[PDB]
RNA sequence: UUGGCACCUCGAUGUCGGCUCAUCGCAUCCUGGGGCUGUAGUCGGUCCCAAGGGUUGGGCUGUUCGCCCAUUAAAGCGGUACGCGAGCUGGGUUCAGAACGUCGUGAGACAGUUCGGUCCCUAUCCGUCGUGGGCGUAGGAAAUUUGAGAGGAGCUGUCCUU
RNA sequence: GGGAUAAGUGCUGAAAGCAUCUAAGCAUGAAGCCCCCCUCAAGAUGAGAUUUCCCAACUUCGGUUAUAAGAUCCCUCAAAG
């Protein structure tokens, strides 16, 4: 596992301490706790970290990637955090800010709100840029996730709610 | 969702996975979306 | 010459042993549960009449399965009404009823007699580590 | 949530405020004290238990349900009351709101409140398929020798037996029934009634449980 | 389904259709949830999940079917001795009468037709629906009760607003 | 209305540097499942719970006794049959 191998690097701001299995790091932007899997060990270097599989097996090759891949991300969220933008497409589409909630208005008979959650905020820009900011980046995706799904792209004029740099599939809706 | 015994890539952007312990063919063309059934 | 020596309640002494679950697998306790509970591990074991010892299971909740057994062992029952099928997961029923799940598993391995009814009786399960039955001052007992 | 115990004395009609015709029932609804209180440390659940409509005092000789026996007696003594004729647990009110040995007055209910019924339906007696569980008839005439009856009660070698629940004649009526989300029309407390709107279960005296309804 | 076989039943296992009463399966007719579309919208096509409930009156014919009138959200497909005649009917069919066509010298005969034509039984057992008595539930009683279980219910149109 | 799900839809994610709804992990998702609603229900022999009532003499001193609380017989009846 290459990726498994890969070696973190730790910023000078962000600490990790590990006690077993569960490990968390803090940061400038935040505190990110969570349980690895309990078979893979850590060289702990004063500037980097390093994850170990004790076999070659499937299973311990797989937990070895997703393994690194997770602490990796958790440093990288308390370092940059992560954000994900969504834009609205169509005549009328509209986000606001509710104080900390984001209410939408995109072709329905109601608004629709969205609660905001812990460690994440969500910004609008002209009205139809909307973007989700947090350190969890497993956050990030859900949250913007659920925005999207509020109402998604439909493909004869593209309206609707996309991530933008998202490819959205077009047809010829009308034809003789 | 085509559905069918025989799952197999349509194109060449076709990518076969595994999925619940089921046969798929996930592609950039919605019409090749195939689970094996 | 006929000299096989034959229990009978004069001579029967019932002991209460203590069994834990917890980190066990649900039929390899079970098993060794009912083999206590008929008697099967004494050397005055008689057919005819109930030689066992009583038992209480404690930490029924943390009995586990291999496999899928949580969410693909279904126990099904019916309420002789037409289309009376019930269902209900084997994960389903330890979290819900933990102490079912293991009564029913050992009465599962006791024969379908008045005796394997009475010796079935002698079971007390409970899904916590406390159970009612100090009075009975039962004694630990370590499974194999 | 609210609860009081009462007698069906009958049906009549009310005007509303724009001459609409409102079918009520009278139900009388005196004499109602909170005899026991029941709660999760002791009794494992919370209600209030009521007692309805005094009866009399014990005496020696007794031979009615009229006077109260001596373990009745000391059970509504405790609570300082009069021996009741019915005694029923409300599950479903605060129980922190009621002291044992208080009045359950009518006044409790509010015009317009939404309330559950619950009686004993009228009996019947032993009752065809017809009557009972509402089957069509055979054929009057054409020849038929099946009017009344009940029809097949199976199919054949499979299964070779009656289900259970299969319907047939019996006894019909006299049974628990609650109907749910009538309104308080009225409540008088010159005369201890309350006007509920439309019809309940049971014969007139019959005795009647109000209840805040459930469903909102 | 049409058959093949001839293994139970010829000291009898009543046979079509209808009526009454259902019950089950899902390979789903409607309603619910989805994917793809040569899905603009309104509609549709096709496939996947789904059996909770629901799934109409009439004309003709013994009919089942089928066609037709008028509806409906929809007018599902099957199993249960082509469910159910010790629950009902008895129009067809399969007795004895009579007749037509036809065949036969004839007596007669015809999955050809026609008109007429006896449907028994007081429930012993299991089963099912109700309703009592006994004993048990470690004193004898009156009330109020928990809820392990079980049963019921579960469908849908139209219009207004947006 | 709640909980868990189906077909699905995704987030994060490696095996397999990419990709990937799946392996670990986290979401969401049906008139269906389990509840919520209605009725029966402790012969639930595992026979449960609460409140109240009754409580002595005689004994071969094991036990008995008629009585207690209570309930019936019999009688007048109906909302019950
Ligand atoms: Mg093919
Ligand atoms: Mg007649
Ligand atoms: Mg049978
Ligand atoms: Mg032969
Ligand atoms: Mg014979
Ligand atoms: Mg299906
Ligand atoms: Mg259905
Ligand atoms: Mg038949
Ligand atoms: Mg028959
Ligand atoms: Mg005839
Ligand atoms: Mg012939
Ligand atoms: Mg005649
Ligand atoms: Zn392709």
């Amino acid at each position: 596992s290459r990726v498994g191998k890969k070696i973190i690097d730790i910023p000078s701001d962000v600490t990790v301490t590990f006690d077993g299995n569960h490990v968390t790091v803090k940061g400038p932007k935040g505190e990110l706790s969570r349980t690895l899997n309990e078979r893979m060990t850590f060289k702990q270097e004063e500037n980097t970290i390093e994850v170990v599989r004790p076999s070659d097996s499937k299973e311990d090759r797989t937990n070895h990637g997703t393994t690194r891949a997770l602490l990796n991300n958790m440093v990288q969220g308390v370092s940059q955090g992560y954000v994900k933008v969504l834009e609205l497409v169509g005549v009328g589409y509209r986000a606001q800010m509710q104080g900390k909630d984001l209410i939408l208005n995109v072709g329905y008979s109601h608004p629709v709100e969205i609660k905001a959650e812990e460690n994440i905020t969500f910004s609008v820009e002209k009205n139809t840029v909307v973007k989700v900011e947090g350190i969890s980046k497993e956050q990030v995706g859900a949250l913007a996730s659920n925005i999207r799904s509020v109402r998604p792209p439909e493909p004869y004029k593209g309206k609707g709610i996309r991530y933008q740099g998202e490819y959205v599939r077009r047809k010829e809706g009308k034809t003789g | 969702m085509k559905v069918r015994p025989s799952v197999k890539p349509i194109c060449e952007k076709c990518k076969v996975i595994k999925r619940k312990g089921k046969v798929m063919v996930i592609c950039e063309n919605p019409k090749h979306k195939q689970r094996q059934g | 010459m006929r000299q096989t020596f034959m229990a009978n309640e004069s001579n029967i002494e019932r002991k209460w042993y203590v069994i834990d679950a917890e980190g066990q697998t649900l039929g390899r306790l079970s098993s060794e549960v009912a083999s206590i509970l008929r008697g099967k591990n004494k050397v005055t074991y008689t057919p005819h009449v109930d030689t066992g010892d009583y038992v209480i299971v404690i930490n029924a909740s943390k009995i586990e399965f291999t496999g899928n057994k949580e969410t693909d062992k279904v126990y099904y029952r019916h309420s002789n009404h037409p289309g009376g099928i019930k269902s209900i997961t084997a994960g389903e029923l330890r979290r819900t009823n933990p102490e079912r799940l293991i009564e029913n598993s050992i009465k599962g391995m006791l024969p379908s007699t008045r005796l394997g009814e009475k010796q079935g009786k002698k079971l007390f399960v409970y899904g916590g580590a406390e159970h009612p039955h100090a009075a009975q001052q039962p004694e630990n007992y370590e499974l194999r | 949530t609210k609860g009081i115990l009462g007698r069906k004395i009958g049906m009549t009609q009310v005007f509303g405020e724009n001459g609409e015709l409102i079918p009520v029932t009278v139900v009388e609804a005196k004499e109602n004290v909170v005899l026991q209180k029941k709660t999760v440390e002791v009794d494992g659940y919370n209600a209030i238990q009521v007692g309805f409509e005094d009866k009399k005092a014990y005496k020696k000789d007794a031979k009615s349900n009229k006077y109260a026996n001596k373990p009745a007696e000391g059970h509504a003594k405790k609570a300082d009351a009069a021996p009741k004729r019915f005694i029923r647990e409300f599950r479903n009110v605060d129980v922190d709101a009621y002291e044992v040995g208080q009045e359950v007055s009518v006044d409790t209910f509010v015009a317009g409140d939404v309330i559950d019924v619950t009686g004993v339906s009228k009996g019947k007696g032993f009752q065809g398929a017809i009557k009972r569980h509402g089957q069509s008839r055979g054929p009057m005439s054409h020849g038929s020798h099946f009017h009344r009856a009940p029809g097949s009660v199976g199919m054949a070698s499979d299964a070779s037996r009656v289900f259970k629940g299969q319907k047939m004649p019996g006894r019909m009526g006299g049974n628990t029934v609650t109907v749910q989300n009538l309104e308080v029309v009225q409540v008088d407390t010159e005369n201890k009634v309350i006007l509920v709107k439309g019809n309940v279960p049971g014969p007139k005296k019959g005795l009647v449980e109000i209840r805040t309804s459930i469903k909102k």
